[PDB]
RNA sequence: CGAAAGGGUCCUGUAAGCAGUAGAGUAGCCUUGUUGUUACGAUCUGCUGAGGGUAAGCCCUCCUUCGCCUAGAUUUC
RNA sequence: CUGUCCCUAUCUACUAUCUAGCGAAACCACAGCCAAGGGAACGGGCUUGGCAAAAUCAGCGGGGAAAGAA
């Protein structure tokens, strides 16, 4: 098991491997081999942060573009009753707010 | 035959893997591959480079001090073939491996003792300053419930009954655009 | 639809380049039946010709 | 089994792009994201999303990222005697990291 | 170059032929001569060398086998032979029951689509009491042939390729009387040859195969370069060949779960190395390791046949005595017999523990 | 059979981020400092043989997931 | 050290298989497999021998080019 034998050859070795058992046991004996739900749900938490860092960022990269484009401003831009309405539900907004607008 | 041991890195020299270089002074370098030959070549330290089992035993990530350790050692005064001797130290090596195991598993971990209560204490503060990024619910979802809460009589217990429905339960880019 | 003319137009009466004249995609119909200075004018006040802002060249 | 059906995959561009051309890595990620998703839908008709082109494009001609995530949607062509019945259009997905992900059918509702 | 291989035309079978069986004797016992196997590459072997006169004896030296997987090979048909003035004839074929899959695929070559009808007629033919018919061919292969051969196709089925198509070929029948040999190939039909039982160990072998092909390839390469006797360009490589005097020196079992263990290293570990065979997977049945190189590619099939002469040299009577197997990683610069070793050498990881 | 995934194997060399008065240095508070404080901070150590890549001509798969399949065109004694 | 050679580096210039479409010119009696003989240092058709099997693709280093004589 890529050990040389002559390496571990010695003479007299009985004392030496009683030894090692019995130091074994001491250490059992003593405890040097004792093994021993709000953190997991605050790790949960941490992670579902961390993805949502990864999407943002994600959606940040994909405008950026390389080099210096220029872009419609938004207030030129007009968006969509559908994407306003989702948005902010998803942000968790009352929907009969918004409706008749334009 | 023996199973060498690479200068630079450590890793066992098997024959007929690598190449060996001989100095003047008379002592001979034993390298077990290209990496490592061009690294003493380039002159690069080996306890310095972090990837050699002397980097590891300097900055303590190996144990050093074990008598498993000091069980094994190259002989200098030849002994007498003798078959019980040799057949017990087989069994001594079978049992000195699993015990070197066993002791380097312990090792590992009580080195790598404080993970859980740094990653904690990072949540905390992710937690804290990032309050509003946890999981929402839904407008429509919140109405809906009052309605069925309402039917069956129970808000508060419904809504975090399906927060967590929904955290057990990814976004697109862009739509078609119609022809 | 050929806009070429619509480009041309847009770009001489905003005083812009033909790269910062920007003709609405939804529109395409619309700025085809434009064919003249006062049409175009129409739809760049109604939105659907706009005049891109100048590249950032921040000098910190 | 559905005619219409959105399935999510991930792409080894690295494996369909390993040696080929430098200037020549992003328009062979586009025709190969295009026979990827022809086999695995079965239709000739294949529609890449804008936003999936720049995500191809996004580190310019010769940075085509190692593994894409996408979600390949076939829908009904009707259109007036079109020459195929069923078209995919393929769309890049937000996600963390575009590694251990299997591949999963995605619901409308 | 050289004016013997010179029509330098491509093999026109990817199988390659035996061209020659060994002179047949009847004083002998009846033995088969050739085998087929599928190469799987090479591994490094160092050996206690007993070689009188040469200065490597009495010492360890490292040496290059080659691995060829060998499965068991079914025997399905028997070939009688006629010598007349124009050569040798194949007078007659007797199969057997029941072909397998493998060797109707290889009779076929759409076999997907086929209705796979193959020896239908000939499966009747047996188990209709025409065994009467059957009987008179073997007798006319007993009364009126002089060379016997064997038909024996391998088996994909087990060994590690995407193929599926078997491989026939006829093996001779050396060593007795016509009539012998003919019952010692219907006594054989349908049962496994073993290649321990067709070769043993320390015995120096030919091997015929088709070395890889180059393509279109300049005199540069062709030649060796700085009329039919000028140097030109064309096709180089995929070229039959028949190298002689490989020595045999180890039939692994496959089923021993120790077969690249020694006598000296105790080490439970099987031929395949730590990853397996680069580009062909894991050798899991019988194998041949052969000293030196052998001529073809990775996976490809092979003809493993006796010398045609008596030996000459000391080589050949030599016994070889292995001290341990290469398993290392053919992948890369491996230094690691066993996953076993690999972990007690680094320690536990990140990925372990977070597993544990 | 195909695409993913997992494990194995090989290549590189220790990811992003955080923390420890370890940290050479840069400045304010009040008065003397015998141990004064408060902030910034190269660099170091730990998290971390980690992170990244891995067949495109590497290897394996027990229900690891999802998908596909008995085609359609021609010719022949 | 050199009025010497070779290799590496850079620059300059010429260097390129198949498919879709477009699409010449040079040159051309008719041809084109070899060996011996065909008095006129002459053979490509003749004698008599070797032989000799459709239709094509690529490579090409051979032949289809040479005197005129004091
Ligand atoms: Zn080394």
């Amino acid at each position: 098991d890529g050990k040389n034998v002559y390496d571990y050859i010695d003479p007299d070795i009985d004392a030496k491997l009683q030894a090692l058992e019995e130091e074994e046991e001491r250490l059992e004996k003593e405890g040097f081999y004792d093994e021993d739900e709000e953190e997991e749900e605050i790790l949960q938490k941490a992670e579902y942060i961390r993805e949502q860092h990864a999407l943002i960022r994600n959606e940040a990269k994909m405008r950026k573009s390389l080099k210096n484009r220029a872009i419609i401003p938004r207030k030129a831009v007009k968006k969509p009753l559908s994407q306003l309405e989702d948005h902010l539900d998803q942000l968790g907004v009352d929907t009969e707010a918004i409706g008749l607008r334009a | 035959m023996r199973i060498e041991n690479c200068f630079f890195c450590g890793r066992p020299a098997w024959p007929s893997k690598g190449i060996t270089f001989m100095r003047n002074d008379g002592k001979a370098f034993r390298f077990c591959r290209s990496k490592c030959h061009k690294n003493f070549k380039m002159k690069r330290n080996p306890r310095k480079l972090k990837w050699t089992k002397a980097y590891r035993k300097n900055a303590g990530k190996e144990m050093v001090v074990d008598s498993t350790l000091q069980f094994a050692a190259r002989r200098n005064v030849p002994v007498r073939y003798n078959r019980e001797l040799w057949q017990k130290t087989l069994k001594a090596m079978e049992r000195i491996s699993e015990i070197r195991a066993r002791r380097e598993r312990v090792f590992y971990k009580k080195r790598m003792a404080g993970k859980r209560a740094r990653e904690v204490a990072a949540a905390r503060k992710l937690v804290a300053e990032n309050e509003h990024l946890l999981p929402r619910l839904r407008g429509s979802e919140k109405r809906r419930l009052a309605e069925l809460a309402a039917e069956r009589g129970d808000v508060e217990e419904l809504e975090r009954e399906e927060l967590a429905k929904l955290a057990s339960k990814s976004k697109a880019f862009g739509g078609e655009v119609r022809r | 639809v050929n806009l070429r003319t619509q480009k041309r137009l847009a770009a001489s009466v905003l005083g812009c380049g033909e790269g910062k004249v920007w003709l609405d995609p939804n529109e395409v119909s619309e700025i085809s039946n434009a064919n003249s200075r006062q049409s175009i004018r129409k739809l760049v006040a109604d939105g659907l010709i706009i005049k891109k802002p100048v590249t950032m060249h921040s000098r910190s | 089994i559905a005619d219409v059906v959105a399935r999510e995959y991930t792409i080894h561009l690295h494996k369909r792009l390993h040696g080929v051309t430098f200037k020549k890595r992003a328009p062979r990620a586009i025709k190969e994201i295009k026979k990827f998703a022809q086999k695995a839908m079965g239709t000739s008709d294949v529609r890449l999303d804008p936003q999936l082109n720049k995500k191809v494009w996004e580190q310019g001609i010769k940075g085509v990222p190692f593994r894409i995530r996408v979600r390949i949607s076939r829908r009904r062509n009707d259109e007036e005697g079109a020459k195929e019945k069923l078209y995919s259009y393929v769309q890049a997905v937000n996600v963390k990291n575009p590694k251990g992900l299997l591949t999963s059918v995605v619901e409308e509702e | 170059g050289s004016l013997a291989f010179l029509p330098r035309k491509r093999a026109a079978r990817h199988r390659g032929r035996v061209k020659s069986f060994p002179k047949d004797d009847p004083k002998k016992p009846v033995h088969l001569t050739a085998a087929m196997g599928y190469k799987a590459g090479m591994t490094t072997i160092v050996r206690d060398l007993d070689r009188p006169g040469a200065k490597a004896h009495k010492k360890e030296v490292v040496e290059a086998v080659t691995i060829i997987d060998c499965p068991p090979m079914v025997v399905v048909g028997l070939v009688g032979y006629i010598e007349t003035p124009r050569g040798l004839r194949s007078l007659t074929t007797v199969w057997a029951e029941h072909l397998s899959d493998e060797v109707k695929r290889r009779f076929y070559k759409n076999w997907y689509k086929s209705k796979k009808k193959a020896f239908t007629k000939y499966a009747k033919k047996y188990a209709e009491n025409n065994g009467a018919s059957i009987t008179r061919e073997l007798e006319r292969i007993k009364k009126y042939c002089t060379v016997v051969r064997v038909l024996a196709h391998t088996q994909i089925r087990k060994t590690p390729l995407k193929q599926k198509k078997a491989h026939l070929m006829e093996i001779q029948i050396n060593g007795g009387s016509v009539a012998d040999k003919v019952e010692f190939g219907r006594s054989l039909f349908e049962k496994p040859v073993t290649i321990d039982t067709i070769f043993e160990k320390d015995e120096m072998i030919d091997v015929i195969a088709v070395t890889k092909g180059h393509g279109f390839v300049g005199v540069t390469a062709r030649w060796g370069t700085k009329q039919w006797t000028v140097a030109r360009a064309g096709q180089m490589g995929y070229h039959h060949r028949t190298s002689v005097n490989h020595k045999i020196y180890r039939i692994g079992k496959g089923d021993d779960e120790a077969n690249a263990s020694t006598e000296t290293d105790l080490t439970k570990k099987k031929i395949t190395p730590m990853g397996g065979f680069v580009r062909y997977g894991e050798v899991n049945n019988d194998y041949v390791m052969i000293k030196g190189s052998v001529p073809g590619v990775k996976k490809r099939i092979m003809t493993l046949r006796k010398s045609l002469f008596t030996h000459t040299s000391r080589k050949a009577l030599e016994k070889v005595e292995l001290k341990w197997i290469d398993t290392s990683s053919e992948f890369g610069h491996g230094a690691f017999q066993t996953a076993a070793e690999k972990k007690q050498f680094m320690g536990t990881l990140k990925k372990d523990l977070q597993t544990s």
